[PDB]
RNA sequence: AGGGAUGUUUAGCCGGGAAGUUAGCGU
RNA sequence: UUUUUUUUUUUUUU
């Protein structure tokens, strides 16, 4: 499928639900084809096939940014006449641009909701009062949120209370206490504020939008929230349980949600213009001898299951007429990761409290933390695992980077000799993934290993780990002051002290031998999107005024 | 002579050789991109053909690894801001962080931070960030960290993380001085960390300061010095204040995280009994005098008697605090209590 | 598992200015 | 055609 047609059919495409699935396709995706695709983008976004779910996607890896084509998108599944729940997920690792306010994701939804809190009616409640469930940004955006969700209780109690035929069910009031339930527990602090507490009819930047809600809402109620509201939410439930079509909704949204502002352009790449168009004790042997039975069977997630089950019929048994009268199974761990790991993920945890490369750290920082709580767990598997990181880590990326990538000496004297000659041969100094063979990468104790990311992939892992274990050596020499103390604190400080700066080190130089920007044929660029950007948006306000 | 002169001799000649190249008309001089695109044989044609202005600077930043060549690769930096011939990027302020780190020079490192924003565009990469706090640690610098953090939280560029949050508190802790000292300091921090959008610290914080609180001087002051305090009611205030910042602090990480004779243990469901180690002190007295001056723990501790906790046949918790006891708090307490009496 | 991941070079015409150039009769 | 811009504009095919 050529671009050419591609073009004169778009239209039809979207009909049927299947947009995308051509778009991450054949190469040639020039400002022609771009162009085509971001006029419908924000002229009528309605879509009802899998495109929906594929838009996030696409959009995070092409490169369009814009505080309008973003918002005019989102607006678009909002208004109402696959689950809703994967929808959400996707709105993270999507910055905004051209937003003083709202730079990230998540906070496009708790405006467009919010904006037509007053244009709903109670089945479709529950339908985005449902984002809670399992299938945000870590700590930034998060009062918006919290706020935002409070509204919804809001709506909900006024609207169940206008005397139900829908929800009133025997199967409606099931599926409606199980978000409740999840929500009632622990009322966060942000209810108990000021910002709610408003009931007598400068505010932050952020919460614009919020606060233009509860002024409407409050007017057309003839009532606030300040503290945690619920037991009324869960004794009407006990009663059921003890006994042009959709064009015109989509700009006012948009307008509301809109700053007082323009346009804030903090950072601008290209030049400044504007472009324009013209259209009693025998119990106790029964049960401790099964516990060395699952040691052959087990040598995964059923096996764990057998160990814990008789290790704590061993303990309560014995713990009766205990006050009433008057292991070396981590020897098998040496085995399965030090020797050729093969699928091993991060159970391995819950096989280390009294039960590639990167496989060996996490022992290493569980190891260290219970000791901190002297022959048989230091000298005998702490010890020896550094032994056979140091090893490979010297030898292993460190040493072979600097072979592969450096500047060989071939060049040094054929280039580096004079003036003239720079201007020739210029082209040779060049490096790229190509030319870097993988192979020497791909026997570090594990092709896994294609692209240089990979490489280096593998790097903050490991470094993760011990930067971690290091904190806690230090917090135990700066405690047990306030002579067998001596042993097990200048042996264990020389000795971890040498793995966490060395192994930082190894950071440094892998982050600077690596290609020099390069990217994937994909289609257009940052700088390309950028302009047709524009006039996507000023096109559309040509044809439609006339 | 492998590592001496072979090293010395390519970077000497690299930006020497560059500098000349310079003094030639506009028209001899390289590329400011990789090349042209598509839309000014195939796609994979040209695109990436030609070296740049500045891929041939970084190319030759790899060969540093001392001192020395650390004051030559800055010449050539110089030459282009002077020409014009320097856009700034993400990887721009990556590498250079990283280059003075490679050359052993951490004092170097710490004025990049201040220095960035002023000719710069992009950020230095978080990562960087965070391994220059571990490296004065490394040195026996506890000092050293608490103006690094300052410039950080102050700039608005930089984005808020909650894990730094964490580093900052624990080196404040193992500065030395007094015991009295060195805690007041590191409440400031915790504190801070509580207004500008009441960020919420990881569960394993409120540990760690709670460790030391009750052991610093609540213990120290019931043990040898009233042989027969000034802040007496600070302490206890803030030890309970402590967990309740915790409390409200993890019942809304779990919400972003992962999207999830009286006694209340009856159909409570099965929580994590971690937790109780700390809630389970008995509350003394105010004063030396514990029966005369206050008058308002067994059942809270009969959960973990054994040092054995409801983990084989219970919940499960992700990314917990630490699952040991008080050494310094428990054993070495009740003991004395019962022995000596 | 977030100390993760994602990001990377936009194109044509015309007018004026500086350095180098100041070889052309093929229209 | 290449550095400089406080003198401009243009980019679609049912």
């Amino acid at each position: 499928l050529s671009p050419r047609e591609f073009r004169r059919q778009s239209l039809k495409l979207q009909r049927q639900g299947e947009l995308f699935g051509y778009f991450a396709g054949l190469p040639y995706v020039s400002w022609r084809s771009l162009l085509r695709v971001l006029h419908l983008l924000v002229t009528k976004p309605f879509f009802r096939g899998q495109d929906l779910l594929a838009l996030p996607v696409v959009c995070k890896r092409l490169g369009v940014s814009d505080f309008r084509v973003v918002d005019r998108l989102l607006a678009g599944a909002v208004v109402r006449p696959p689950p809703f729940s994967l929808f959400v997920a996707s709105l993270d690792d999507w910055p905004v641009q051209h937003h003083p306010h709202h730079m990230h994701a998540v906070q496009r939804l708790l405006a467009a909701i919010c904006a037509n809190l007053h244009n709903y009616t109670t089945p479709d409640l529950l339908l985005l009062f449902d984002g809670l469930t399992a299938l945000q940004m870590p700590v930034e955006a998060l009062e918006e949120f919290e706020v935002t969700l409070g509204l919804l209780l809001l709506q909900i109690r006024a609207r169940l209370r206008e005397g139900g035929e829908s929800f009133f069910s025997s199967r409606n009031v099931l599926k409606a206490y199980e978000i409740v339930s999840r929500v009632a527990g622990v009322p966060p602090e942000c209810w108990t504020s000021p910002f709610f507490a408003g009931a007598r009819v400068p505010t932050e930047g952020q919460l614009t939008v919020q606060k233009h809600a509860l002024a409407k809402f409050l007017n057309t109620s003839p009532f606030t929230c300040s503290p945690a509201h619920a037991v009324e939410d869960l004794l009407c439930l006990l009663g059921s349980r003890i006994l042009a079509e959709r064009q015109p909704p989509r700009p006012t949204a948009a307008a509301m949600a809109q700053e007082i502002l323009k346009r804030v352009a903090s950072m601008k790449l290209p030049v400044e213009k504007d472009g324009k168009t013209h259209w009693s004790v025998v119990e106790l042997a029964l049960k401790r001898q099964m516990e060395r039975m699952q040691r052959d069977c087990s040598s995964l997630e059923s096996a764990v299951e057998v160990f814990c089950a008789a290790d704590v019929g061993a303990r309560l048994t014995k713990s009766l007429k205990s006050s009433l009268f008057w292991l070396a199974e981590l020897q098998l761990r040496q085995a399965t990761f030090e020797a050729g790991p093969l699928l091993s993920d991060a159970s391995l945890a819950r096989l280390t409290a009294l039960t590639p490369l990167h496989m060996s750290a996490l022992y290493f920082q569980l190891l260290v933390n219970e000791l901190a709580t002297p022959v048989g767990d230091r000298l005998l598997l702490h010890a020896l695992r550094i032994a056979d990181h140091v090893r490979q880590r010297l030898d292993g990326i460190r040493r072979q980077l600097a072979r592969q990538c450096r500047l060989s000496a071939a060049q040094q004297e054929r280039v580096l000799i004079s003036l003239p000659q720079f201007q020739q041969y210029n082209k040779e100094l060049v490096l790229r993934d190509r030319h870097l063979d993988f192979s020497p990468f791909g026997k570090l104790f594990n092709c896994g290993v294609r692209t240089s990311r990979d490489v280096l992939a593998l790097v903050k892992v490991t470094n993760q780990h011990v930067s971690r274990a290091m904190a806690s050596v230090a917090t135990l020499q700066s405690s047990v002051q306030l002579n067998g103390l001596r042993n097990y604190c200048r042996e264990l400080q020389e000795v971890t002290e040498a793995l966490a700066r060395s192994s930082r080190r190894c950071l440094y130089t892998a982050i600077v031998q690596i290609p020099l920007r390069r990217k994937t044929w994909v289609g257009p660029c940052q700088g390309e999107v950028e302009w047709a950007t524009q006039q996507a948006l000023a096109i559309m306000e040509a044809d439609g005024a006339r | 002579q492998a590592r001496e002169e072979q090293r010395r001799q390519a970077l000497k000649s690299f930006i020497s050789r560059l500098d000349d190249l310079f003094n030639l008309p506009h028209q001899q001089w390289l590329p400011l991109h990789s090349g042209a695109p598509l839309g000014a044989l195939s796609p994979t044609n040209g695109r990436d053909d030609a070296l740049s202005a500045q891929e041939a600077f970084l190319a030759a930043c790899r060969l540093a690894s001392t001192r020395g060549d650390f004051q030559w690769c800055l010449q050539g930096l110089n030459l282009l801001v002077n020409f014009g011939r320097l856009r700034p990027d993400w990887e721009l302020s990556d590498r250079l962080m990283a280059l003075s780190l490679h050359c052993r020079r951490p004092e170097q490192a710490e004025q990049l931070l201040s220095a960035f924003p002023h000719f710069l565009a992009c950020p230095p990469s978080p990562v960087l960030l965070f391994t220059l706090i571990d490296e004065a640690l490394a040195a026996g610098r506890p000092q050293d960290v608490r103006r690094i953090f300052a410039t950080m939280r102050e700039q608005w560029q930089l984005a808020l993380r909650p894990a730094f949050y964490v580093a900052a508190i624990r080196a404040m802790l193992l500065l030395p001085t007094s015991a009295d000292q060195s805690l007041k300091e590191a409440q400031l921090v915790a504190e801070d960390a509580a207004a500008l959008g009441v960020p919420l610290p990881p569960v394993a914080h409120q540990l760690l300061v709670e460790r030391a609180l009750t052991l610093f001087e609540e213990r120290l002051r019931q043990a040898d010095l009233p042989g027969d305090c000034y802040t007496t009611e600070e302490l206890l205030n803030l030890a309970q204040e402590s967990h309740n910042r915790l409390l409200v602090d993890q019942a809304r990480d779990a919400v972003r995280r992962h999207i999830s004779v009286s006694e209340l243990f009856l159909w409570n469901r099965a929580p994590n009994a971690h937790l109780l180690a700390q809630a389970a002190w008995l509350q003394w007295a105010a004063e030396r005098f514990a029966e005369r001056h206050n008058a308002d723990w067994i059942q809270l501790l009969q959960q973990s008697c054994s040092a054995s906790l409801q983990e084989l046949a219970g919940g499960i918790d992700r990314g917990s605090s630490l699952h040991r006891g008080l050494p310094p708090a428990l054993l070495a307490a009740l003991i004395r209590s019962s022995d000596a009496s």
